[PDB]
């Protein structure tokens, strides 16, 4: 029937863990798309910002608290990897210690990128981690012939 | 010129100290900091400072206290033999002057008496010097590690310490299990500060770490409670340490510019201004007038955006948030203009040494004119909505107030210090970036600094900034966007694409880096929050030898325990919201 | 109903407005003659503060420098645009396109076939080899801009 | 042995040495092309110009070449004299009038002495608008590639190859601005010490052909001391 799968695609509960920077665009997105988000109630955790060695146990306790079906979206270069901060005090990505499902490059990403993250995450949630032998197709490979066919762009002396 | 190497030996303070102590001991360094740098052996530091503290026009505010390694400097002509050094930047407001004091230390005897007794705000500064270096300050009350965890071995700002995470072992979670065991066994040994009260039913220990919104970053403030009173509040900072200062040592002068944008997420080009000004002070570059006006335009736009965010969040937490959410749409318009000029909404990384990255696109004036004519009616709607409101005004009077003396001892600058009667802006006292060719006023709060006064002053400053932005629209002159100088990095790109010598200059400047001769520069600006400065030392190479970033939020967050002692947890949260502190700035 | 009327519910718009200078997706462009513009000068790799570019120079029998491989790690890229302004051929450019998202980090590393587009991008007319002294097909010595013909040492004229 | 006065300061130098190796021994940066420590001074490039005064009270002296002037006791020189700086920048500009637009596609890029001296003098603005002289190249073996457009006529190659190494098959041809450095006819350079030309030539005329198969810039190299 796959009614159970339909249930999870239609509705998701977001836990916003945006840090010092990179969360103002996430707020810009959240106040347009949407006090409901609550700890130990959500199944989606959008890790944003730079993951630091000192506060990483906090993210690991919040990861442990959520229920069995766990989704994680890494947004920004500072959360996908160490980003620009390849330094003693920053861990090189949140994927070192928690599994991650979707990666959204940028610094900071755009609200439309958050929208496309929900679209790729309902697409993964609708194929059952969601590999299902369908996720080998990649956004690098899916729109490749779209991107290569671009020839002309507006000159940058204009608005 | 304003970049030439001066000794400042003629300055009156140098002659008063020479009269008082006669000859010897003092070696007046030659630098481009603009201030007099004096070396003073460590056995007389407390005496010397005391003399300056009580001088007939005293140096009331300790701007900065930090250390330098100095071990690897090959060009050391005139300095005494030092293996380490500690610098103290002091400011006299009544003299509008500064003085820098340098104490030399040897590698075997890194010991100096603590300076906290004269200036209390130095306490955390000395703690940072203990954390990042290995100088032990004898007589310090609580000399513990303030940035790294308590089991972190090594002093990260020493040059024998490898900077990058790659040189250490990757996150194999060998230490994650030990941090998990430590966090699970969360108990208080009473070593977290004075902690005079014992851990019993009489005093309750509460982490009180706000992870909610408007917290301006996730931090912990361990609090001792008795009768719902703040017996002792101890912040646990350092979670958002990004190692920007250490990062400055392994990046060229040009490729570091992106790192400046992230000391403060909301600042953008305000954070870039002091860095480019200091690097051009090392290079000896005078920029054209158009560069000055362009930089003023971008800095006042970012200042307007930051002030509008501070006002909106203040009205949201302690008041009615229904109308002020329209400012979110207005902030988008300020952003569409920034990405019209620079390219990207946040972290522009658009300022360069000697100029800017590109010229203004031809439709900038019409967009800025439409925003400047449209905005004042909305600004007056916020002025009526905030000046005339009664509920938060009644709530926001006398809530953790302080005076001029209290702000001075705690290094507090900005809207906090302007809320008292001290008329001190740096844009008028020490004009930079062509502010001396503009007409604007400094609002002032009188003698009481509280939450209503700070927001009213921020609204008045936002109106003066809008007057500056209209003067930028109506008096933008014509000519180049980049200085003509061999150290302007990069060269104009159309010249690079056709001319061989410009191509060679661009080739070596973007690859090896520009070679700045060995000297020391220092610039401070009025930031969106307080006074932000950059103290850069070059050893003659293409990378910085020492980068010190003074952020005011560190001092503003250090000030809370003096004022909030004798208040409720609600007054604490309201004060934390009112004070202009961001975790990224406190931890750089 | 009047309060709901003035606060109309927001409707998302499928078209998105970006300025020309927007710093999104990194592309490699082509000459107006149709050849790849990148000469593997390795300035973009060194000028990047985070080090997200790896490339190797190749050389045709014709003598045209071109990259054997070009690799950008977009997981670490911050879109600072220092690479675009470092490039002395305008080969690498930033386009208004932020549409990126992937299930695996290994698929965020872009090769030359994911970056090389079919046209010239922001600057339709600039060709670097017309300026350069180096000789390629269609361009013998003295066929560059502001370059005179080669005079041999054996010429009779003194 | 000798005491010299440079820009007011005083230094101790060897009297037998010339002023360029004396000032370079003290860490004073003077640009140069044609001088080499092994090869000696000939005075061709005119790049090492300094202002020399007769004594401490002479305010207006003459521009001399530090490679061609002995560092005798009592010498008064100024490296940073404004007229000397203008002359050295002008010499760099005159060498820049005919240089090809090749740095992105030059194997010497990032390792080029001419780039370093151009930045050191501070010449970044082109005034010359006329045509550039060009030359055809030669084949010099499987080891050394040749791009004569990049030559600055410093004469280091002929002074190394004939005088020092006693090679016979490299010379200078032509006259005025048409000087050509190479072989009389294409063919492998016969000398067993031909490859030092890649270090001796300050530009990218003679470059390593074995390195140009798999080229990378110097900043991307990893080095160790080996035997
Ligand atoms: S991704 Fe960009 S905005 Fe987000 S934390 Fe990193 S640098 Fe800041
Ligand atoms: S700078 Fe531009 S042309 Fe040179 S290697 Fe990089 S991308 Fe290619
Ligand atoms: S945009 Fe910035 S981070 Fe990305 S490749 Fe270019 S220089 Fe590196
Ligand atoms: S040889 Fe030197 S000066 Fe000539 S193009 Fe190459 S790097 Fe530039
Ligand atoms: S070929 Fe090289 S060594 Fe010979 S004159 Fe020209 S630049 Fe000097
Ligand atoms: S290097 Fe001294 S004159 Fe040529």
């Amino acid at each position: 029937n796959d009614m159970v799968n339909w249930g999870r695609k239609n509705s998701i509960w977001p836990y916003n863990f945006g840090l010092s920077c990179c969360y103002v665009e996430m707020v810009t997105s959240f106040t347009a798309v949407h006090l409901r988000a609550s700890p130990r109630q959500a199944d989606l955790m959008v890790v944003a910002g730079t993951c630091f060695t000192k506060m990483a146990p906090v993210i690991q306790r919040l990861y442990d608290q959520m229920l069995e079906p766990k989704w994680v979206i890494s947004m920004g270069a500072c959360a996908n990897s160490g980003g620009m901060y390849d330094i003693y005090s920053v861990v090189q990505g949140v994927d070192k210690f928690i599994p991650v499902d979707v990666y959204i490059p940028g610094c900071p990403p755009r609200p439309e990128a958050y929208m496309q993250a929900l679209m790729l995450l309902q697409e993964s949630i609708g194929k059952e981690q969601g590999v299902y032998r369908a996720n080998m197709q990649s956004e690098r490979e899916r729109k490749r012939g779209e991107r290569i066919a671009v020839t002309n762009l507006r000159t940058p002396d204009e608005i | 010129p304003a970049w030439q190497t001066r000794d400042h030996l003629d300055d009156p303070v140098i002659g008063e100290l020479r009269n008082r102590f006669g000859p010897d001991a003092f070696t007046v360094q030659a630098t481009r900091t603009g201030v007099p740098v004096v070396w003073i052996k460590r056995e007389q530091l407390l005496e010397v400072g005391d003399f300056l503290k009580k001088l007939p026009k005293p140096y009331v505010m300790l701007f900065d206290l930090h250390g330098m390694d100095e071990r690897l400097r090959t060009h050391r002509e005139g300095l005494p033999a030092a293996d380490f050094s500690v610098f103290y930047h002091l400011i006299s407001i009544d003299r509008n002057r500064d003085i820098m004091l340098k104490v030399a230390l040897a590698e075997n005897d890194l010991h100096v008496p603590t300076f906290t007794k004269l200036f209390p705000n130095a306490n955390w500064y000395e703690r940072e010097t203990w954390d990042l270096f290995g100088i032990t300050f004898d007589g310090h009350p609580n000399l513990r590690r303030i940035m790294m965890p308590q089991t972190w071995k090594g002093h990260p700002l020493r040059k024998d310490y490898p900077a990058r995470a790659t040189e250490f072992s990757p996150f194999e979670l060998t230490k994650a299990k030990q941090d998990l065991e430590m966090e699970a066994l969360t108990f208080k040994p009473e070593e977290w500060g004075m902690k005079r009260g014992t851990e019993n039913e009489d005093f309750m220990f509460l982490n009180l770490g706000p992870n909610h919104p408007s917290a301006h970053g996730a931090f912990r403030i361990v609090l001792q409670l008795d009768g719902e009173e703040i017996v002792d509040c101890v912040p646990d900072i350092g979670y958002h340490h990004r190692g920007a200062e250490k990062m400055g040592e392994r990046q060229s002068w040009h490729s570091y510019i992106p790192y400046t944008d992230r000391i403060e997420y909301l600042g953008g080009c305000v954070n870039e201004m002091p860095y480019v000004l200091a690097v051009e002070k090392l290079a000896g570059i005078t920029v054209p007038d158009r560069v000055n006006v362009i930089r003023v335009m971008l800095s006042e736009l970012f200042r307007i955006n930051s002030h509008l965010l501070y006002i909106s969040t203040f009205i949201q937490d302690v008041g009615a948030m229904t109308p002020v959410f329209f400012a979110f749409t207005d902030r988008q318009k300020i952003y569409d203009l920034v990405e019209a000029i620079t390219g990207f909404r946040m972290h522009p990384a658009w300022f360069r040494i000697g100029g800017v990255a590109h010229d203004l696109p031809r439709g900038w004036d019409r967009l800025l004119r439409e925003f400047l004519d449209w905005m004042p009616k909305r600004l007056a709607s916020y002025e009526k909505a905030a000046l005339q409101n009664t509920i938060l005004k009644g709530r926001s009077q006398g809530v953790a107030a302080y005076g001029a003396k209290e702000a001075l001892e705690w290094g507090t600058t900005g809207a906090g210090l302007r809320a008292t009667g001290i008329d001190f802006d740096v844009r008028k006292a020490r004009p930079y970036s062509g502010y001396e060719n503009f007409d604007f006023e400094i609002p002032v709060g009188g003698g009481v600094s509280d939450c209503y006064t700070r927001v009213m002053l921020k609204v008045e400053e936002l109106r003066q900034s809008l007057r500056i932005l209209e003067q930028c629209l109506n008096n933008m002159p014509e000519g180049p966007f980049k200085a003509d100088h061999p150290l302007t990095t990069p060269p104009p790109k159309e010249r690079t694409l056709q001319h061989i010598e410009t191509l060679i200059t661009h080739f070596l400047q973007v690859s090896w880096g520009p070679v700045m001769p060995a000297n020391e520069s220092f610039q401070m600006i009025e930031a969106t929050k307080g006074i932000n400065s950059y103290y850069l030392t070059s050893d003659g190479s293409t990378m910085s030898y020492r980068t010190r970033v003074r952020t005011p939020s560190f001092a503003h967050l250090q000030q809370i325990p003096a004022a909030i002692r004798g208040s409720l947890v609600s007054d604490l949260i309201v004060y934390l919201g009112s004070i202009d502190f961001v975790m990224s700035d406190v931890d750089r | 109903h009047a309060f709901a009327k003035r606060e109309t519910r927001m409707y998302p718009e499928e078209p998105v407005y970006l300025p020309p200078r927007y710093r999104g997706r990194i592309v490699l462009t082509r000459d107006p003659d149709g050849e790849e513009r990148c000469v593997a000068c390795n300035l973009c790799a060194v000028a990047c503060p985070v080090g997200c570019i790896s490339l190797q120079k190749a050389e045709t029998k014709d003598g045209r420098w071109y990259p054997e491989f070009f690799r950008i790690n977009f997981s670490r890229c911050i879109f600072c645009g220092l690479c675009e302004e470092a490039c002395p051929t305008t080969a690498i450019q930033l386009t208004p396109d932020f549409e990126m998202g992937e299930y695996k980090r290994q698929d965020l590393v872009y090769e030359k076939e994911d970056l090389l587009i079919s046209g010239p991008g922001k600057y339709p007319e600039y060709n670097f080899y017309r300026m350069a002294g180096m000789a390629i097909d269609g361009k013998d010595k003295g066929e560059a801009e502001n370059e005179a013909k080669p005079i041999d040492v054996k010429s009779l004229l003194p | 042995m000798a005491t010299i006065h440079v820009d007011g300061k005083e230094y101790e130098v060897n009297g037998a040495d010339n002023l360029l190796e004396a000032c370079l021994s003290l860490g004073l940066d003077i640009p140069y092309f044609c001088w080499h420590p092994a090869l000696g001074s000939v005075g061709a490039c005119r790049q090492c110009a300094v202002k020399q005064y007769q004594n401490a009270e002479d305010t207006r002296g003459r521009l001399v070449m530090s490679c061609m002037t002995p560092a005798s006791d009592g010498t008064f020189i100024s490296i940073d004299d404004e007229e000397a700086k203008q002359f050295r920048e002008s010499v760099v500009e005159w060498l820049m009038t005919n240089h090809p637009h090749d740095c992105p596609v030059c194997e010497e890029g990032g390792n080029c002495h001419l780039q370093d001296m151009t930045v050191m003098t501070g010449h970044s603005f082109r005034r010359y608008r006329f045509t550039k002289r060009t030359h055809r190249n030669q084949d010099l073996g499987p080891f050394i590639s040749h791009e004569m457009n990049r030559c600055i006529a410093c004469y280091r190659c002929v002074r190394y190859y004939k005088d020092y190494a006693d090679g016979t098959d490299l010379g200078v041809y032509g006259a005025h601005d048409n000087v050509y450095f190479g072989r009389p006819e294409d063919g492998t350079l016969e000398s067993e010490f031909s490859g030092n030309l890649v270090e001796i030539c300050p530009t990218g005329v003679f470059t390593d052909k074995t390195h140009s198969e798999r080229y990378n810039r110097k900043w991307d190299m990893q080095f160790a001391p080996s035997i």
